[PDB]
């Protein structure tokens, strides 16, 4: 008898805008910890393979948040 | 001292107190935490590959509050194995996640989001 | 197809790669699904004329999902939710057009009657696949179109944003035309430059260096 609570949290209805409110922010911290060499090259590598189709737009927010988590987990203070 | 065998402790606890001898419960914990078996694996079949970061159980042990790379925690029934209620928690990710014992509160900490 | 476009585009056929194009892509239509049909390739050569072309904007890759694109570059069907880079060029349009109205959709049937050559470089790609094909002939068929307009038509402009558009049409003269390039309209384009540049005046403004048929951005 556990009642999972009602999801009245912060919703994200403009998903085409909330991404744009945060995809800059995903770029606004990776440049503060990493050189822009990998940032443009991985962004080009997905754009040659996912393009302007939202399947690289969320997917870069996948890969950037997957690295910025583990790069703040392995034990580098910035990188 | 309680005997090293388990059946020799089992015959001895029938005519002796709780565990069988001096340091009897220690041997009962050697045989019982030296073996494990995977029951269920909980994937994240939305974008075909899982992105979990942090794990914990609930305060009633029915759900287990996993935590994605994207910053949302997703409930899962331990019996069913079904997504039940996602929650748009954080922007960055989920680093730490613990509940309270009364089941009223929940602490989650993020990776780089402006509220941490 | 528009006949007056091929007033002098009869020098597009007799090359060793043209029959490589219209047969094998038709063979790809006889096995697979290349996404845009033949009745959407010919929209740019139908809706606008060749007598009023004033802006040249290239397009790299079509939209591999079903029921999305309709031939023009950076363009998509109207019931499709609008694409993000086309949603990203809207951001500078507010900061430069004071009377900023909103399109609300993704069909670019409003700017096509202005004088913009919304051309995709490779017009057709497969369904659910981005860049599967080789150079089957879509490139040099357009390379013989872009640099041909350096001869006959006049009043163009090159906002060749992104390195894919830089290779194709860079060396066209700056006495007759004006070439201004910056970063990509996508937000996946880490090296900045697009993020606030006011290039979108210079469709209305660089034609004051020419004096030709005018433009309004707000036809949406």
């Amino acid at each position: 008898m556990e009642q999972a609570p009602e999801d009245q949290g912060p919703q994200r209805e403009p998903y085409n805008e909330w991404t744009l409110e945060l995809l800059e922010e995903l770029k606004s911290e990776a440049v503060r910890h990493f050189p822009r060499i990998w940032l443009h090259n991985l962004g080009q590598h997905i754009y040659e393979t996912y393009g302007d189709t939202w399947a690289g737009v969320e997917a870069i927010i996948r890969i950037l948040q997957q690295l910025l988590f583990i790069h703040f987990r392995i034990g580098c203070r910035h990188s | 001292q309680a005997p090293i065998n388990f059946t020799s402790r089992l015959n001895r606890r029938a005519s002796f107190p709780k565990y069988g001898g001096v340091d009897g419960g220690c041997f009962d914990r050697h045989l019982i935490f030296s073996r494990f078996r995977p029951i269920s694996v909980f994937r994240e079949a939305n974008e075909d590959e899982s992105g979990f970061t942090c794990c914990a159980f609930s305060a009633r042990e029915r759900f287990l509050m996993l935590g994605t790379c994207t910053g949302q925690l997703k409930l899962y029934n331990v019996f069913s194995g079904q997504e039940e209620a996602s929650y748009n928690c954080h922007n960055s990710a989920i680093t730490h996640l613990e509940p309270s014992r009364d089941g009223s509160l929940l602490l989650t900490s993020a990776t780089w989001s402006q509220p941490l | 197809f528009g006949e007056s476009w091929k007033k002098h585009l009869s020098g597009e056929f007799g090359k060793p790669y043209f029959i490589k194009l219209m047969g094998f892509v038709a063979e790809e239509r006889k096995h697979y699904t290349v996404y845009p049909p033949p009745h959407q390739v010919f929209t740019w050569t139908q809706m606008c004329d060749i007598k009023d072309v004033k802006v040249v904007i290239l397009g790299q890759d079509p939209y591999h999902g079903p029921n999305q694109a309709h031939g023009l570059c950076f363009s998509v069907q109207r019931p499709v939710p609008p694409p993000p880079s086309l949603e990203n060029i809207y951001k500078e349009l507010s900061t430069d057009i004071e009377d900023f109205v909103h399109p609300g959709h993704g069909d670019l049937s409003g700017w096509a009657k202005q004088g913009v050559l919304l051309l995709n470089a490779v017009l057709t790609v497969r369904a659910h696949q981005a860049n599967s094909h080789k150079e089957r002939g879509w490139e040099q068929f357009t390379d013989a179109v872009v640099s041909w307009l350096n001869q006959n038509s006049n009043g163009l402009v090159f906002l060749l944003w992104g390195s894919y558009a830089q290779k194709k049409g860079s060396a066209i003269d700056r006495k007759r035309h004006h070439v201004l390039q910056t970063a990509h309209p996508s937000p996946l384009s880490v090296y900045r430059g697009f993020f606030g540049c006011r290039h979108f005046s210079k469709t209305n403004e660089l034609l004051q260096k020419s004096g030709k048929k005018p433009i309004d951005w707000k036809e949406l």
